[PDB]
């Protein structure tokens, strides 16, 4: 993704002009680092078992390396098996060349013979359980975020006090004080540029996948019907003209 | 959600950070006295554990 | 500012880049790059366009309604119209369309300008929302800077100044500049949705024969509340 | 307000101001400079969200708030029967000589007199609470919004003397008055944010709820008035709607 | 007095203790200019908000609330069933021939022999609940206002004591005692907040509810005598609402 | 408070007292003493044990879905049953009772759950609040006390370790014992309140004479709210 | 209801405040020095774009 190069470029960027005054040394430290994400990642699992948090990383992670189909591929796809059943009927949709899953699990459905209520019963279960997971995954990161600060805090103070145990001399109070400070600077970090983030990624990757769900089942439900794709068309673009997408045209 | 705190205390704490920017700053341009600083840092020992 | 110095006093490459950067990180981590363009188009139109005076839109209804009772339902085309939407109304009028079509689309541009104002006024009050915590990043930066480099003045000096200004930065975005434009666009869409419902409530009335006398009482009953209640007893 | 209230506001902003006067000179935590920081910015920035009528509106409500006292409830139930008793012994027109109260119950009744529906009285009174509802929720936003801000002003203006006193040192023993300096437009920022603003958008808020109640409480009689129900079920309907 | 209000005091005196003797003495802890602060700022900004009146009335249910201990219902019950076989077996006049220690409870009997009707009756006890609540929750929320108020004075004060520092700040090292006195009242507003305010709007919500269900069951208990209902029945029907009516993290 | 190298730098009787004691004292005044121990025993309850997992829950109700379906209502005293709301629902199941009544002592068991845990979550959440307020009052009174005697060595130590130690235990207290706690009533809440409405549609699908396969489908639909569906992939 | 700031807000400000009272001791017994303030001080005018 673009944006992900944007990211990359940020992060480089700001680390090179916040480390040029000194060495780089002074803002990098594994310790304080290893604090703040072992302390954060107990305390949400005291919440979380391990199970929901490697799915919450995991749908993170296919937020984050891939991509969601756009909604307009989709209108493609939609009208070509509309076509294809107009054509032949439904016995032509199997042997079609599909790259998306859920539309795949619609038509696999549909070939086996079914009527509106179950196909749509699935349909919309399914959806709901994607977008629940997603939402579960926005919670694990608003609790990652909610408690990354507390913890380097808390890892601020405990250096603070092993720093009050090793004294004697007027020139390591600095360095030893701006190491304790570390921890509370990856923490205000962690929470603000990472978790709620990517707590906020999560929410907007549900976003599109919630309308494109939508999109997906009122297609089936319509190619169901036997509609032809012109009001089809309209019925289908409609939906491409809310959230952000709507806001990015003029 | 729960409420929160309020406004105040983010005041207070902005104040607070801004007092140790300029507090850090007398600090800079000072010569502490070696003398007076270890029977505090001796105090500090005892009353942590360390002695 | 200009009586305690200059406007040469805040400046900094690193504190600028902390503030406006993170949030502009935060920011597209969760919008993308052209629709945050698109929330850029529709500020500076809030910004460089008032909206118009909703009595201007009454007033016009009723002598476009006259013009139309006066030379039939292909009258509207041969005098100025001031915005686009109504434009969009006045030639799908012209098309002989239906009540419902015309309708349909009029509630479809509706919707899609409600939508991207208040797709604006998040995008801005995330902007609000994330700068002042990047100002209090930047003074915590600048204060491990400060701490481990109190022998060198060359390098207190700098760290003080991201600190300083990274918060100065964060509060004067937020308070005064991302806060600020997302209000406006909060109220330029308030704006929008009492001239759009006078003017699509207008068509309506034309397109259904309906005598102007009666029509502009109607839409006379749509300025009487709203936000400017302030003003009146 | 009541004269007891006056005078224990008037005591309490007497002993901030000693309380001031024993930590030194006043005019030490007097600047001018700083408290035109503080109000013309926030002056500024409200302004972008609220029209000069609309803050002269918000302003006014909040005065109004402090000289006139919300009428209280077992004085509207007694009046209101009073009126149910003149209707049953009387008519309609003898609520014509009974003398001003209250501005919301005399426009009631006069609507109510000169001859309209049941319906588009009530309608005309449900316009006129949700009228004056909606104004104390613009007018507590209106200082809300400065209490939001005004913190937020002092500390730019903190920050900008400070930048201000760190461009030219060029004396050691000079720092500290001029941090002091600096840090009064905080003060002031903080003065205003939780002495002012919020106090009177929070009691704007509680003078909006007892108003919504005993405007409705006039609503509910007047439309008991128009039935011509007996007046001793208005008392116990509207002692129950208290509970 | 409950197990509560005996820790606060106790632990409010070793607090007292610990402070004096890690300070060696009790004078610093003492500045009258914060605390004048802190107390003038938080009654200014409160009577922006409620009358003096109001104020009034909130530290004197605050102060019945701390002074009396509120009856328990178990008693209450007892005596409104042996009430109810004195008047099954004596009428109503024998209810003016045994002591009563509860003055609402006097009010609904003295009302119930009075024979007013049980319209009039419910009207009137109602009245006294909703009045009895409506005064606690307006003293609660006047000490909720007071515990939101008096940090934010306190950080007002600490800002005049730093100005003050700072501005006879010559050559920084006796600045020590100053700074002491600035945050004395960052203090003082912490504790009036965190230890007096707050705990006293709690106990008044505890005092609050006790009331509601103690009321309640002298209410129905007092109807229930107006019609004469057998003392068994209207026993069982009190203990299925105090059972009831109890939470459920003591059950 | 292991990375200084031991325990015995974090320990001060002055500043656990200040903190522990601030805390019960303003939970005690906030909830009555029955509450405050009620809400530790359903604490220790939760994190010692584990509630039933509803997937035995299924099998189990299904096991006597197929009991009753062979044998009405009169086989499911004859089979053991460990969780203790199913078996209260089927002892109200065989003391011949109308659906009603065992459906509203249902309900008022699941509420009065709820509400327990509800109430646990409150206390602790209460705890979680007032622990770093204690230890922001801890924070200045040993700022005081250190300010005041600067000139006095030996009491500056201590003075400066009390004020150090309690903000310490607020902050542990706070974010990783109460607030963890309070969030792990909250997960045993919902997953209790599941648990028992798939007991709840187990009995009444019971009694309902129904297909005890079309009673799994039903519970089936179960298991894919919260957030057990979140691991589910 | 309108929201606040983080509840480790009030924890923020009691680091601060901890910070700047150790800083304020440090300083207690600090002696000035004249030659590092005058460099300090140019380095400052030259951090914040004044020469």
């Amino acid at each position: 993704l673009a944006t992900l190069l944007g990211l990359i470029g940020g992060f480089a960027f700001v680390i090179m002009a916040m480390v040029l005054g000194g060495s780089i040394g002074m803002f990098v430290d594994v310790t304080s680092i290893l604090i703040v994400v072992g302390g954060s990642i107990f305390v949400v699992l005291m919440k979380f078992t391990m199970g929901q948090f490697f799915g919450a990383t995991k749908i993170a992670g296919k937020a984050f390396m891939f991509k969601a189909d756009e909604p307009e591929d989709l209108i493609a796809k939609i009208v070509e098996m509309a076509d294809a059943a107009r054509k032949g009927g439904f016995l032509a949709l199997e042997e079609m060349e599909i790259n998306n899953t859920f539309m795949q699990k619609g038509i696999d459905l549909l070939v086996d013979g079914h009527d509106a209520d179950v196909v749509r019963a699935a349909l919309k279960k399914d959806i709901a359980l994607t977008d629940e997971r997603h939402t579960q995954g926005t919670g694990v990161f608003r609790a990652f975020g909610d408690v990354a600060p507390a913890m380097g805090m808390i890892g601020t103070l405990v250096g603070l006090v092993a720093m009050l145990s090793n004294m004697d001399d007027p020139k390591a109070i600095g360095p030893a004080m701006a190491v304790a400070l570390l921890t509370t600077l990856y923490g205000a970090i962690l929470s603000n540029m990472v978790f709620f983030p990517i707590a906020d990624k999560l929410s907007l990757r549900r976003d599109q996948e919630t309308l494109n769900r939508r999109l997906i089942m009122d297609g089936v439900l319509a190619i169901q019907d036997g509609q032809n794709p012109r009001v089809i068309d309209s019925y289908l673009k409609n939906y491409l003209n809310e959230g952000k997408r709507a806001l990015e045209i003029d | 959600p729960p409420p929160g705190l309020p406004l105040w205390m983010g005041t207070f704490a902005d104040l607070m950070s801004l007092l140790m920017c300029f507090f850090v700053l007398l600090l800079s341009f000072s010569e502490m006295d070696v003398l007076k600083f270890k029977q505090i840092a001796g105090s500090m020992k005892f009353a942590f554990g360390v002695q």
